[PDB]
């Protein structure tokens, strides 16, 4: 309640720090050991648990490391000796993260993995990404780094356990940059790869390390996606633009789930008023010059039509008009068109004497 | 053929149904300058911008203007709104519909009230940008 | 439902109820100035402020509005009022109120008649701020 | 970014005058007359400038409510003494980012109204001055 | 506090010449200009002032009524002698706080308007005067 | 060849100052003075001309959005020391032949407006400047 | 070569502003290469526009 009148200054010498995080990237690190079992958040250096083993700490300080920003927070999972990788997945469910790696790590599991984040994306539309080791997945949410004997420092760090530096690196890029010819300091050497054998290594769809101008560098920043559908584009294969738009449909997720959900009444006229909703909302992104200009929000007509004609509908003889007015039970079909400008990574120039 | 009666006329007004409205009238005024050219002796013209104009009619059913702007119109804020219109005649072959955005009001009405006559409000209101869903 | 039909109208003014009344109505009106800006093809509007204005007509049954203002009009001091307007149709669910305060007339009419016509008076009047009573 | 709320508007503005508030305020203006003279150089046909100082100048104009301005200076001025007082200038405009305030300093006047009155038409008062300095006050 | 109705009206003066009311009279006017020299002091940008005196004017327009400004000093002119004046203005407003008065002494006219004319045109005639003193009566 | 359509519109134009561009601006000139002398030369009554330099004038106004103006000179012309800006304008219109570039350099600028502000009226500012040097890109 | 590698090669977003600003970066290379009487002072640099 009311106490004695109170005069009292504070000084605080709010000035220590150095190569500031940034607000967004979340990495999530799930680890086998015999101790500090469970979720154990990292924010900074100085809070690391003390019980965890040498392999464990010498991954942390490597996922330490980024770009231009250290990663805003972490996120380690422990694990004991011989458990079965369900459960951390179905604990990991719960937390939002954006990339999930794995230090150390079987054939097998991989698989495992690989399978849970592709249900995870298309199942349940959560967009995250993983990172893995020599994984040859075909969809955007998978990231696999294969060059080998990395040697930082003096150790001849396995594919598996660099992910963790990989990881790190793609989390600390801020949106405008990419993560093409970014120099690693910490890297001594690579193994010997001739250009041709590292060019169609990147064309099938890698990630990988090339010795280029002064040091070391990073080849492309394409994805794991190797083939290109009618209705999937070219621009997905980049991982600047796949984050874009995971944030950007992350983003909306407030003004769909929050108020659409089990509120409104399924009827055409709420359906143009959430597209108009949507629609308001891209144009203040636009206007921060996040994405391009001219994005449209409009009814799903493809997939609504299927839709109907997995029930019982004779599609043929209906207006358009009368397609889309159809009442469609519980499910709503939108579909969105945006643009994101990519980095520059080539050029062309032509001089004439 | 037949063409669309406005009895099968709606109104979204800041997300909620307005449902009396006599009618619902949204144009778009060009500006143009006279340029004269040497040699030519007509004229032509340059389109240098436009202009959102429009009003609406309703029947006092409510006080549904006071409630939208009144306090802030005081305050010394003026709101913007989002009002979408749509025209479906059962027997033309399509409907249509509009959003109007950014929308700003010229005037309010306190009371208006005559011996023997039903009450009427006309709004008439000024915009910038639209949008067009389920065009013909 | 039923739309609130005017017979049913009674005004106050200055703390005095006005037995004949034949319609009354306010309004405010906005002033906004034309904004162009750069790059884009739409004009934009800033509103600046406000005008009250309204008017009431009565029949002529009493020199009310004399014994109201006429010697002070003379002497060089110009009294203000407040008004009171009540809307209450049984039909309709509710009834509505507003003041409206700090009001000045804008004329006097000391004398009007025609053969075969019985009288009528009205005043306009503006007004700088009201108050919202019984809200629909 | 840009609109047209917000731009800011002269209704929203308020004069501290000699630390009292003035009410009855139409309009009020300060500026700084930069002083630059011309310097020819060798070799270049463009002609450029020496900055040396600046001189202040400004206004105020405010219904004639009451005589104000008189009892501020017009004893002063007959026995051989000039006041200096100091101005504070705030806009603030709801729609606008917020509000920017400015003090005006060594405030000298250029003339006194002892009267001004025309059949017909309201009064007002219109008073010019120089100063010599300024701070600056939650700028935008 | 403020309000539109303190606002002081044109239409409520009234003007006293040489002790005799003047009934037709349209507008009067009186000022004073303040004297200053600019002075550059070392080591300061901003340029300051010294005021040095005070110079007064004014005028006064009235109704072609009569011929009340010949009388007064047509036939002074002429010889060589110049009089002075004393004139007083009173602003009475009901609405506003009370009433001011000022008396402005030792007026000496510029000019004296012996006819003017013009078909279809009402006459009217103004003069301009300048002054010395003033006083202070009944200020609000 | 020549239409109407040709004709570029002010609308579409945009100025950047200092690295930043300017999104509150009303208008943007630039102009060139030379300086001639007359040349009376003996057997030819028409009089020549010979030309000696140029001086650069212009002038920026903009709403009043935000104090701006205020953050780029306001400290530094105190203390004495006179910064130098460089301005690009752009004028790009979709009927006309493609768009013009030009950057004005060595911009300083010839005063400071403190307050400008009157009830019923939207604020603006104007702010007048020389150069000495220009380019040329993207030139029709 | 190596002008472009160092500073444009993935850190910018590939916009017509940046792209004007890398064309004024290749133009002063060429400014300062013309004080050293290497080549010609009429040197221009433009979008290809039929690539």
């Amino acid at each position: 309640a009311i106490g004695l009148p109170s005069i009292n200054i504070s000084f605080k010498e709010l000035a220590t720090t150095v190569k500031e995080r940034s607000a967004r990237g979340i990495i999530a690190m799930v680890l086998k050991d015999a101790k500090a079992l469970g979720l154990n958040e990292i924010h900074e250096k100085e809070d690391i648990p003390v019980d965890l083993s040498a392999e464990n700490k010498e991954y942390i300080n490597l996922a330490l490391m980024g770009n231009v920003n250290t990663p805003n927070k972490l996120l380690v999972y422990v694990i004991e000796g011989e458990a079965d990788i369900q459960t951390a997945l179905d604990f990991l469910e719960t937390k939002e993260f954006n990339y999930l790696c794995m230090p150390k790590a079987v054939e097998a599991d991989k698989t495992a993995i690989k399978n849970w984040i592709i249900k995870l994306r298309d199942i349940d539309k959560v967009k995250v990404k993983a990172v893995l080791g020599k994984v040859v997945g075909n969809h955007e949410g998978i990231i696999n780094f294969t060059t080998e004997d990395v040697l930082v420092g003096e150790k001849k760090y396995s594919v598996d356990e660099f992910t963790s530096r990989v990881a790190g690196l793609i989390a600390g890029t801020p949106l405008s940059q990419s993560v093409t010819y970014t120099k690693l300091s910490d890297v001594v050497d690579i193994p010997k790869m001739t250009k041709v054998d590292a060019e169609s290594r990147v064309n099938k769809g890698e990630l990988i390390l090339i010795k280029e101008a002064g040091a070391i560098r990073i080849a492309r920043g394409v994805n794991s996606l190797t083939e290109l559908t009618a209705e999937k584009g070219e621009m997905f294969q980049k991982i600047k633009i796949v984050d874009t738009l995971d944030i950007i449909h992350s983003d909306i997720r407030k003004v769909i789930i929050d108020d659409y959900i089990g509120k409104v009444t399924n009827s055409y006229d709420n359906k143009c008023l959430l597209i108009v909703a949507i629609k308001s909302y891209l144009e203040e992104l636009e206007k921060s010059a996040l994405i391009e200009s001219d994005s449209t929000v409009e009814i799903d007509f493809e997939a609504q039509k299927s839709y109907l004609k997995s029930k019982g509908v004779d599609l043929s003889y209906m207006t358009l008009q009368e397609i889309k007015e159809a009442n469609t039970g519980s499910k709503v079909f939108l579909k969105a068109k945006i643009k994101v400008l990519d980095a520059m990574e080539d050029i062309d120039l032509s001089i004439e004497i | 053929r037949n063409v669309m009666s406005g009895t099968w006329g709606e109104l979204w007004l800041d997300g909620n149904k307005v449902a009396e409205v006599k009618k619902f009238q949204a144009k778009m005024e060009f500006t143009k300058e006279d340029i004269i050219i040497a040699g030519q002796m007509g004229t032509d013209t340059k389109y240098m911008g436009y202009k959102g104009k429009g009003s609406i009619t309703l029947y006092h059913v409510s006080s549904r203007m006071h409630k939208l702007i009144g306090e802030k119109i005081k305050r010394g804020s003026e709101p913007r709104f989002v009002a979408i219109s749509k025209l479906n005649d059962p027997d033309s072959y399509g409907a249509e519909r509009i959003a109007v955005k950014n929308i700003a009001f010229d005037d309010l009405t306190l009371a208006d009230w005559e011996v023997g006559v039903k009450g009427e409000i006309e709004a008439p209101f000024t915009f910038t940008e639209y949008d067009f869903l389920d065009i013909i």
